[PDB]
DNA sequence: GCATCCGTGAGTCGAGGG
DNA sequence: TATAATGGGAGCTGTCACGGATGC
RNA sequence: CCUCGA
């Protein structure tokens, strides 16, 4: 169903503190930001797609994502929330591709 | 939800197929319902004070302390009460009952309390001397139902009783939620000074917690069984 | 067991015109 | 790179005999 | 595709 001008506005902003988040998770774990990003997209969508990322230099297969997730796990609470945030952030930017797909057709019949 | 009517079932709450969620919603499943977008936060602050009450020794109700609702004395006829200090008059009406505050100059130098059943014969801002009737009370006066008296000391002098009571009750203020801000406070929550209840794009038109108070949201825009 | 919808076949060689 | 924009559009049908799935 | 020839 098409979003509400609450619901939008509600998940944009998720999506924006998410980004930040993996900004945070980066500064603090020294990680690389993509492969952060990554690792949280991937527990966010499933098992059934995780697939090697041109950019990564490491390839991205459930035992590095699973090694990576339990050092995100491995954080204290007021760094652990920052993973939160971010799991958010990902299902947020789901559902709002997902609620403006319409509007992508609306516009290619005209081409 | 249609535009302000609000809530029948309150956020976190278990829910049964066919439960109302409003006069117009009817749930068709079972689960936990959840709040989308309260467009109004109604903080309850809550306040300890101290006041004081003249009665007739043989209308009172000697009790240690008094509940909402409790009786607190009986009067058989008419009675005055009167002001005990000279100053201006701060008369703050709560849902029922009253306070009845005296100051002179700056500094409040007279706390009242007029029960139900006690009405005021003065107006915000008047200027009273002291044996001016503040006050009638009749037939029976009640603690109200929204404040309760903690403690209660009291002390006889002549053919009267002058009570001093800890009060402590909550007052409400609403706040109106528009669109592009967002609540990040649960429900039932207790807030202190510069806790902040509602964020918002920019920091003039957030929401702060001005004082020591609980958290009660409602209206919300939709309502999302789960 | 017997109607019905889908798919696949239905001449060769020329010539020209494209 | 910022007003808002949120589900397409072309659509004539004059054959017939075969195997095979699909239904009553 | 069409038309034409055998």
């Amino acid at each position: 169903p098409l979003l509400t001008l609450e619901e939008e506005v509600e998940l944009a902003r998720k999506v924006e503190e998410g980004m930040e988040a993996i900004k945070k998770l980066s500064e603090i774990t020294g990680l690389d930001p993509d492969l952060i990003r990554e690792v949280v997209r991937a527990k966010i969508l499933g098992s059934a797609r995780v697939r090697h990322i041109p950019g990564l230099k490491e390839t991205l297969d459930p035992k590095t994502v699973e090694e990576i997730d339990q050092k995100l796990k491995s954080l204290p609470k007021e760094h652990k929330r920052y993973l939160h945030i971010a799991r958010e952030g990902e299902a947020a930017r789901q559902h709002l591709i997902e609620a403006n797909l319409r509007l992508v057709v609306s516009i290619a019949k005209k081409y | 939800l249609p535009p302000g009517v609000d809530a029948l079932v309150k956020d976190g709450e278990e829910v049964v197929k066919g439960q109302e969620l409003a006069p117009g919603v009817v749930s068709r499943l079972d689960g936990v319902a959840l709040y989308r977008f309260p467009r109004r936060v109604r903080v309850e602050y809550v306040k300890k004070e101290r006041a004081g009450l003249r009665l007739p020794l043989a209308a009172w109700v000697e009790k240690e302390a008094y509940k909402p609702g409790e009786i607190l004395a009986e009067l058989p006829e008419p009675y005055l009460f009167r002001a005990e200090e000279e100053g201006v008059v701060e008369l703050k009406e709560l849902e029922e009952g009253a306070f009845l505050v005296l100051r002179r100059e700056d500094e409040p130098v007279a706390t009242y309390f007029l029960p139900v059943g006690m009405t005021p014969l003065v107006v915000h801002g008047e200027i009273v001397e002291k044996g001016q009737p503040l006050a009638e009370a009749k037939g029976l006066l009640r603690m109200p139902r929204q404040v309760r008296a903690a403690q209660v000391e009291a002390e006889e002098e002549g053919e009267t009783v002058y009570l001093t009571l800890f009060l402590e009750w909550t007052e409400p203020k609403d706040y109106r939620v528009q669109p592009h801000m967002n609540v990040v406070v649960p429900e039932g929550a207790r807030v202190e000074a510069g806790d902040k209840i509602v964020a918002a794009i920019d920091p003039e038109e957030e929401v702060i917690a001005e004082a020591e108070g609980v958290v009660h949201l409602h209206e919300p825009a939709s309502i999302l069984v789960v």
